[PDB]
């Protein structure tokens, strides 16, 4: 007579999380800290990119396994947000782990979310505002340039970066319908 | 090695006995059938008894 | 302690609710006691337990019970 | 000794424990860890476990049995394990406290199958299989949470074109009644076609080949072709021996010729005269369909070759450009055209149709539908506890477990929705009595409503295979009682 | 460069500085309050999607020192203003002074694309990971 | 205000009575009290669940 109650387990999965959050937690934002990766290369890198760090370390956790493939699909259609969305996986399971022990049952969570989303989209295109086509908005695009620029350095760099970035784009592509090519763009290291 | 006297016997009677005790499922058609795993990992269903012996690994003289 | 069990399983269904589980085993618990009966006495386990059941249920055309429930 | 019995029913139990949540519509998914590093975030329940590595011998007997179900049906694969498993759970204590001999269990199991088919005719319902709109949402199980969802109204055109055209009634008393007579292996093979559209996807019936025209000038329109099956090539078994050949091909003056093998250049002008095309580079395998779709006597030497050939009911010869390749189009048999805008989309319909048709056949094979969501289920178990009174014998014992087992199903189901499982099981046994078995279990929600509404049913010939291949896996596992190691 | 191509190509622009995971965990947390259209066991793990968004906020100010429960209550104050009045101004949090900010005027902008998949992406990762009962290992 | 919800989930957590579905039930009931202008008071049934 062996039968059981299907004890939680669960545990160590979002337990393995918390501890790879915090290695990007401090790596996210412009006031972040930038920490060094060397494996094995004898090369110093230095980069707050959380899809470097994860592919720079080799990791016998199962759990992190599918938090690296999340970076990849994000990089090859977003290319931003990768450490922001791993801040968010780890987070949310530390609400979710509290809600265990009361009994809410894991589908009903992942049903929970769907039901949020949806109704995220209704608030997400009333948010947004639409930005013109129009070439004026070179002065406006000098302030959003920095966003992206001000979190991997600290902050001396942007300044100088900041016309170089924003004429890079503007100079290339004249502006019409067409498409943009980043391969177009060369890049010679000094 | 050379073992004489009343302890070789009582082995080969044990011996023979746990060989036995494995064929008295298999007796007669209401018997019960057993499956023969080697170290490939392969194993086979059948009630015929006669070649279990033959698929069966036993080492002893009288095995 | 045979009889009691026609009569204890007849009530199961007819009373709603969880207590449908705690009345069907309670019934099931009184089986030990002719089971250590026969155990004790030598006589087989597969033997004396399908007989006392087919003893007390039986088909009778009739409110009145009849044959023997002193089995 | 015993211990060879405990660990078939432990061997059994370890198999089933990872599927118990792959169970139902509502199923997780699971992450298998490799030893090299991989992880499979896959839920399917029958891909995980050919990749499982077991140790215990009779756990290898229930992969082999999940294998042939697999074949057979889409779906189901799982509910076979777990049935089949909680059987053994129950007749545990049995088995070794109350000293039951094990082949009073099996016995009673057999008694008992045959009592469980009869509560499933009984509880089935009657279905128009000529009803296009029907077999919408029955077919629905395979096509829902798929990409092919939004195409799923021209998907159901297609496989019921390709079911109704092969089946063939023949009823009689005389040789024997095969329902529809379908034949899945032969006629309702699909190839996939490059290029096209699935909305515009229609059922060819006949043989298809995309090999173009070995010839730069040639007439792109003829009237009637005649196929001609030659097995030898035309070649040196130099120039008359060739030309020998084609006479005796030409001595019916045929429109076409279609060669099983390539066609040398020498043969190519020997038949440019006579005004038939040529065709090289056919397969083996589907010689077999094109004699059946013309009526071309195969023969194996050119000489023997009879004149009875004909080239009657040949649609089209148009050699026009679909998908930059040019194709051949000849629409007893069909042969499924799937049209996409890539490759990887017809991929995937591929195996998803072949599944749909599949769930298909069975509401074919048997005109009658069972409710699902574990309706079914406890509808038989209910039944079990009334026959079981009126036995009177040893076998009362073992068959009254096999209730117990029954209800392990829709609790699979509760166990996923989240809810209170004594409290649903409860309730929901006593609505199956004065319900006429309409109170099923809905997913999406978790509380117990009638499946009037959703009108969720499945076919019958997939809840007989469950519970009949269940009792033969669980009573094989009960014939053998002692393990042995060794070549 | 990735994150102006998608300046270009999408016409819709969002401002960052947790302006929009600030402003979206408070309208969810009243929004299905006052419908109540959605199940009542299901609202239960909707406020921890609420909560998980205000991380964001609290890990810029935590890696500078400041105190994210001081920075939290200055943001909700002056959303409370902007309910009653008719007109529409966005608040964000600064990191320089402390105190919040128009992130309009600071030009603090995220791509719409990014953030869309970022929603939607880590939904269904993290929700993968409570979707397995048992480790599973076998292979070897 | 939450380590005050413990006691009414301890008393159905002992009746094995889902304490999720009870919580659910008594907020919503508070909701239709206020509209409905009376003052009806709300306790936990350890019984039947409701």
């Amino acid at each position: 007579a062996e039968s059981l109650r299907r004890d939680a387990a669960l545990k160590v999965n979002v337990t393995s999380a918390e501890g790879l959050q915090s290695v990007l937690e401090t790596n996210l934002g412009p006031k972040g800290t930038l920490k060094m990766l060397v494996d094995g290369a004898g090369n110093i890198k230095l980069t707050k990119d959380g899809k470097v760090l994860l592919t720079e370390m080799q990791i016998q956790s199962p759990t992190a396994v599918l938090i690296a493939r999340a970076a990849a699909a994000q990089d090859e259609i977003t290319g931003d947000g990768t450490t922001t969305v791993v801040c968010l996986v780890g987070e949310l399971l530390r609400q979710a782990h509290r809600f265990i022990q009361e009994g809410v049952h894991p589908r009903i969570i992942t049903d929970g979310f769907e039901i949020a989303r949806k109704e995220s989209m209704k608030f997400l295109d009333e948010f947004k505002i639409s930005k013109t086509n129009l070439s004026n908005d070179r002065e406006f695009l000098l302030q959003v340039a920095r966003s992206s620029l001000l979190t991997k350095v600290d902050a001396d760099l942007t300044e100088v970066l900041t016309p170089i970035v924003t004429d890079a784009v503007l100079s290339v592509y004249d502006a019409q319908a067409d498409n943009l090519d980043l391969h177009m763009v060369e890049i010679m290291q000094m | 090695e050379k073992i004489s006297g009343d302890d070789i016997r009582n082995q080969n009677v044990l011996a023979t006995m746990a060989v036995a005790n494995v064929v008295k499922s298999s007796l007669g058609p209401v018997g019960l059938d057993k499956m023969l795993v080697d170290d490939i990992g392969d194993f086979t269903v059948t009630n015929d008894g006669a070649t279990i012996l033959s698929l069966l690994d036993v080492q002893h003289p009288a095995g | 302690e045979i009889e009691l069990i026609s009569r204890i399983t007849k009530y199961g269904e007819r009373t709603p609710g969880l207590l449908q589980l705690a009345i069907k085993q309670f019934a099931v618990a009184f089986e030990v006691v002719p089971r250590t009966l026969a155990e004790t006495a030598g006589l087989d386990v597969n033997e004396v337990l399908p007989n006392l059941y087919a003893a007390h249920n039986v088909t009778e055309p009739g409110a009145v019970k009849t044959d023997h429930l002193y089995k | 000794g015993r211990q060879a019995q405990i660990s078939n029913i432990t061997a059994a139990k370890a198999v089933a424990d990872v599927i118990r949540t792959c169970l139902g519509p509502k199923a997780m998914l699971k992450m298998l860890l490799d030893p090299m590093g991989g992880l499979v975030l896959t839920n399917d329940g029958h891909a995980i476990l050919r990749e499982i590595d077991v140790a215990h011998p009779a756990a290898k007997s229930m992969l082999e049995l999940s294998r042939t179900q697999d074949e057979e049906v889409g779906d189901g694969t799982t509910t076979v394990i777990i049935l089949a498993g909680e059987i053994l759970a129950q007749c545990a204590p049995y088995l070794i406290e109350k000293n039951i001999h094990p082949v009073i269990i099996i016995q009673a199991l057999k008694k008992a199958l045959t009592d469980a088919l009869e509560v499933i005719k009984q509880v089935s319902k009657p279905v128009d299989v000529e009803n296009d709109a029907a077999m919408k949402k029955l077919i629905q199980a395979s096509i829902g949470t798929k990409y092919v969802i939004h195409w799923s109204e021209k998907m159901c055109e297609l496989a019921l074109d390709a079911v109704k055209t092969v089946r063939k009634d023949l009823g009689q008393t005389v040789e024997g009644e095969p329902n529809f007579e379908i034949d899945i292996k032969r006629y309702v093979r699909v190839e996939k076609i490059p290029g096209g559209d699935v909305l515009d996807s229609r059922v060819l019936k006949g043989v298809l080949l995309n090999k173009d025209v070995v010839h730069p000038k040639m007439s792109r329109h003829i009237e009637n072709p005649r196929v001609v099956l030659l097995d030898c090539p035309l070649e040196y078994k130099e120039e008359e021996q060739v030309q020998l050949m084609c006479e005796q091909i030409l001595a019916v003056r045929p429109t076409l010729v279609i060669t099983e093998k390539g066609v040398s250049d020498l043969a190519q002008h020997y038949l440019l005269k006579g005004g038939c095309s040529v065709l090289r580079r056919v397969k083996k395998s589907d010689n077999n369909r094109i004699a059946r779709v013309t009526g071309a006597t195969i023969v194996n030497r050119v000489e023997d070759l009879k004149e009875s050939d004909v080239g009657t009911n040949c649609g089209l010869f148009k050699v026009e450009m679909i998908g930059d390749e040019y194709f051949s189009f000849l629409d007893k048999a069909c042969t499924i055209m799937l049209r996409g805008g890539s490759k990887d989309i017809l991929n995937e319909i591929d195996r998803n149709l072949q599944d749909a048709m599949a769930v298909a056949r069975n509401v074919m094979l048997s005109p009658s539908l069972s409710p699902g969501g574990g309706a079914t289920e406890m509808a038989v178990s209910v039944k079990l506890a009334e026959k079981a009174k009126q036995l009177e014998g040893i076998q009362q014992w073992p068959y009254q477990a096999v209730a117990d087992a029954m209800e392990c199903i829709p609790r699979t189901l509760i166990q996923n929705a989240g809810g209170d499982p004594i409290r649903l099981l409860s309730q929901l046994r006593a609505k199956h009595a004065q319900g006429n078995f309409t109170t099923g279990i809905d997913g999406d929600k978790g509380k117990i409503v009638d499946m009037v509404s959703y009108g969720i049913w499945e076919p019958e010939v997939i809840k007989q295979q469950s519970v009949k291949t269940a009792i033969e896996s669980a009573c094989l596992l009960l014939r053998v009682d002692d393990i042995v190691s060794g070549v | 460069l990735r994150a102006v191509a998608n300046v270009l190509k999408d016409k819709n622009i969002i401002p960052g500085a947790g302006a929009f995971y600030i402003a979206l965990s408070r309208y969810l947390r009243s929004a299905n309050m006052n419908k109540l259209g959605a199940k009542g066991k299901t609202k239960t793990g909707i406020e921890a999607f609420a909560e998980a968004l205000l991380v964001i906020p609290k890990t810029l100010v935590k890696n500078s020192g400041f105190d994210p429960l001081d920075v939290l209550a200055m943001v909700e104050d002056e959303l409370d203003d902007a309910q009653d009045s008719d007109e529409t101004r966005y608040v964000g949090v600064d990191l320089n002074i402390g105190d919040s900010c128009d992130p309009t005027i600071e030009g603090i902008w995220d791509s719409y694309r990014v953030l869309r998949n970022a929603i939607t992406g880590a939904t269904g990762i993290a929700s993968n990971l409570l979707l397995c009962d048992e480790l599973l290992r076998a292979g070897r």
